[PDB]
């Protein structure tokens, strides 16, 4: 923006085919019948320069508006609320953000949830208990070698396999990769 | 007697004396570029020539984007610092020209019964910068194009409402 | 009255979007006149008309290199598919790179590429298309081996058989149906992959944006 | 994603349902004067028997106290149908 304003000023120094770059000299030492000839080329050159500057400004205005609309959209979702869409505001699972004033824009602070310290476990997609295929209501099955557990996909919170946090469907033959294990039921200890 | 490739551009002339068709092409030209690592960081610079057979330009290294002078080719690939073009990049060791490194190649252990689950989490704040507006500028017509000159502005009116 | 589906069809839809164009650079001293010192004198007395034009042109020339940067280079590191490919019966050889092709291009990419002087110069792209497929290969490995986990942080491996289960769970479909219909889904996916390549193999005018952008 | 000479090509894997059958349904079930609602999905009926299934696939299941929640009364909501809700605890008690 600064150079666009600056480059326009230098255009006044261009003769554009005239003998002088200043209007007063043209009005001074030129015969008025033919003085306009030097003026006419000068105005066209200056007008052409002015035309270019506005066109360049218009192009940048569209780019700024696109960025401005994008900035407003980010504020609409990632500031006024939580952006469920992934990687729209900060790498990682976005939580929220705080806008900050800038001389000609806005700066966000995207608070993101980045997991770390991962461990790999031997798992199965389903569990067979008494011939019934069990699936997890949420999370996935995991096992620290021998004992099996259920934990959410985004954090290691192992829990005992239980009827309440699992649902059954079908039989043990239709799904592949199943493992044989026992599903704890909280009612039995209460009943006994 | 001659041939034009396309768009009225001669590219082949047969010398009638010898009767042997010969191709004609414009000779080398283009934009010369300077590669520097920073004024304060160092002083050495490397000159880059674009799309020129490196035999008539003047350590010389030829690349797909022309040849550059002042850098030494390195087989080892590092992260790109100065983007030259055509997949080569330059940095400071002297100035070294090397093939761009896409990244760290890692083959994650994949299996039908392996789940990688995080046991810990890190909360990091990421700064995103976005402009929303620019300086509001206005330009006058009469006092700029001519400037306090009624006679000059009179001819301007002849152009209409530009 | 409620109408509920009793079956599902998995279809792959091809979306074409341009991300970059030819990086063109234009000179003015040797273009407006051409190797003419006397003519160049009248060129500069107009001021700095073409001085900014080159700056304007080169200003967008680097933008295309930028444009490719965010659209493709979105992976902190390059991932590689395991040598053994057992994705619960799924087939991915069509989209993955093969040694037979030029060491980085996939079968579909090769099908896609094949279907597609004085005064002027063209600047080569910063990212050569040869290693552009490297980024897509990395993304393919991440979205297959690591699923969506690698998008957030460290790439966490997940078997493809139950990676679909989460995604099915993400569209209000209980994952139990998928496992009971794993074989059917794999056959549908493989057929869809086979069909889409044939939709562009012999003849197809659906290139649109990619093909026409070069024309203008 | 797939590389293109001057762009990028996607392969959007989409889940398109098909083979739809129309059934008679009610928004809630009255059992012992209590209005029952489905935790997920909607109630369906193959003419006489009632079932619960998700909105994107036909997986009918027996109406159980665990897959439904109770609120309000039988009078405030319109369109309710009179039906029985199975309870899994009774067979265990018996
Ligand atoms: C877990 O349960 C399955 C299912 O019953 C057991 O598979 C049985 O194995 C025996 C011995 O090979 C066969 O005679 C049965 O026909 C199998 N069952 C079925 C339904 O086919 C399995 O042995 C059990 N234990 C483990 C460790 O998986
Ligand atoms: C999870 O990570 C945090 C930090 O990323 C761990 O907190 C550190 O714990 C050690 C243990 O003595 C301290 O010395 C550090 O000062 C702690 N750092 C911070 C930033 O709090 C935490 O222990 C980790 N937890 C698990 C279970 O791995
Ligand atoms: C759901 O639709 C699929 C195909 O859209 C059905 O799969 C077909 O099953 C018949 C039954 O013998 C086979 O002859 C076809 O070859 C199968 N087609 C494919 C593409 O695999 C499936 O049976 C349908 N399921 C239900 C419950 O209607
Ligand atoms: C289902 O339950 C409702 C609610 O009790 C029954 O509606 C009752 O019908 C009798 C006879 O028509 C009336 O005396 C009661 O006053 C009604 N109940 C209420 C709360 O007003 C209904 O008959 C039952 N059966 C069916 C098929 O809906
Ligand atoms: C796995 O976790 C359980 C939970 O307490 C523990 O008892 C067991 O020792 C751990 N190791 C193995 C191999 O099961
Ligand atoms: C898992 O992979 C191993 C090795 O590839 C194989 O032996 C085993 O049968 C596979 N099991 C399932 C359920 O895919
Ligand atoms: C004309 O052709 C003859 C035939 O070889 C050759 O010797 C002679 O040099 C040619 N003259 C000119 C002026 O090219
Ligand atoms: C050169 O200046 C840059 C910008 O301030 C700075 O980051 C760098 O450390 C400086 N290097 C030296 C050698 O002074
Ligand atoms: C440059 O020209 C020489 C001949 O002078 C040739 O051998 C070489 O192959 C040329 N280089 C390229 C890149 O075309
Ligand atoms: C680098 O590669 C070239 C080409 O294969 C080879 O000649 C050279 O020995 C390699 N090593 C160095 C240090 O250049
Ligand atoms: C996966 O877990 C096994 C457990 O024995 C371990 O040996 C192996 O190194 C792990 N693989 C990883 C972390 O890539
Ligand atoms: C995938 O399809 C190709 C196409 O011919 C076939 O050659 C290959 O064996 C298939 N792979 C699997 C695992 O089905
Ligand atoms: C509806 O489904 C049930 C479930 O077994 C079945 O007994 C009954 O015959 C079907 N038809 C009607 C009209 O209820
Ligand atoms: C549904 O519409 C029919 C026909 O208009 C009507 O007889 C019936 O009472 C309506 N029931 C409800 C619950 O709206």
């Amino acid at each position: 923006n600064a150079q666009a304003l600056n480059t326009l000023v230098k255009q006044l120094s261009s003769n554009f085919g005239a003998i002088s770059s200043v209007l007063n000299d043209i009005l001074s030492r030129l015969d008025p019948p033919e003085a306009e000839v030097q003026i006419d080329r000068l105005i066209t050159g200056r007008l052409q320069s002015l035309q270019t500057y506005v066109t360049q400004q218009l192009i940048r205005a569209a780019e700024i508006r696109a960025s401005a609309n994008l900035a407003a959209t980010k504020m609409s979702e990632c500031v006024l609320g939580q952006s469920k869409r992934v990687d729209f505001c900060g790498k990682g699972y976005h939580l929220m953000s705080f806008p900050q004033s800038a001389p000609h824009g806005v700066v966000f602070l995207h608070v993101t949830y980045v997991p770390a310290q991962e461990k790999n476990f031997t798992t199965a997609p389903a569990i067979c208990h008494d011939g019934k295929a069990h699936f997890p209501r949420e999370g996935v099955f995991v096992s620290n070698g021998t004992h099996w557990f259920v934990t959410q996909r985004n954090f290691y919170e192992p829990q005992i396999i239980t009827t309440d946090n699992t649902f059954v469907s079908g039989n043990c033959d239709v799904v592949i990769g199943i493992v044989n294990n026992t599903v704890y039921d909280p009612l039995q200890p209460e009943l006994d | 007697q001659f041939g034009r490739d396309i768009a009225d551009t001669t590219d082949a002339v047969r010398d009638p004396q010898t009767l042997e068709i010969l191709d004609i092409t414009p000779c080398s030209f283009g934009g010369v570029s300077v590669i520097t690592p920073g004024t304060n960081t160092s002083n050495q610079v490397a000159v880059l020539y674009q799309d020129v057979n490196c035999t008539e330009v003047p350590n010389v290294f030829q690349t797909r984007a022309g040849c550059l002078i002042g850098a030494e080719h390195v087989n080892n690939s590092y992260e790109c610092d100065i983007p030259i073009g055509a997949g080569i990049c330059a940095s400071y060791q002297s100035i070294i020209a090397y093939t761009m490194s896409l990244g760290a190649e890692n083959s994650v252990a994949y299996s039908n019964n392996s789940i990688a689950i995080p046991t810990n989490f890190t909360i990091s704040v990421t700064t995103e910068i976005l402009p929303v507006s620019m300086t509001k500028t206005s330009v006058d017509c009469t006092m700029y194009i001519c400037g306090d000159s009624t006679e000059c502005s009179n001819l301007l009116l002849q152009y209409g409402s530009f | 009255s409620i109408a509920i589906p009793t079956n599902f069809t998995i279809s792959v839809t091809t979306e074409i979007l341009p991300v970059s164009m030819t990086k063109t650079s234009v000179d003015c001293t040797m273009y407006i006149c051409g190797d003419s010192t006397e003519c160049s004198n009248l060129l500069l007395q107009y001021g700095s008309f073409c001085t900014q034009l080159n700056r304007a042109l080169t200003g967008i020339a680097v933008e295309q290199d930028k444009n490719t940067q965010e659209v493709f280079a979105q992976v902190k590191q390059i991932y590689k598919t395991p040598p053994i490919k057992d994705f619960g019966g799924f087939n991915f050889s069509q989209i993955l790179p093969d040694p037979s092709k030029p060491s980085k291009r996939s079968f579909i990419e090769d099908l896609l590429f094949n279907k597609v002087f004085n005064g002027l110069t063209v600047l080569p792209p910063l990212l050569t298309d040869e290693m552009i497929a490297q980024y897509t290969s990395a993304l393919l490995a991440g979205t297959i081996t690591s699923g969506w986990t690698f998008g957030a942080g460290a790439a966490l491996q997940i078997p493809f058989a139950m990676q679909m289960a989460y995604r099915f769970n993400g569209i209000g479909v209980t994952q139990n149906v998928l496992y009971e219909n794993q074989k059917l889904i794999a056959n549908q996916f493989n057929s869809a992959i086979g069909k889409i390549q044939d939709s562009l193999s012999s003849t197809a005018s659906a290139l649109g944006k990619l093909q026409d952008v070069v024309n203008q």
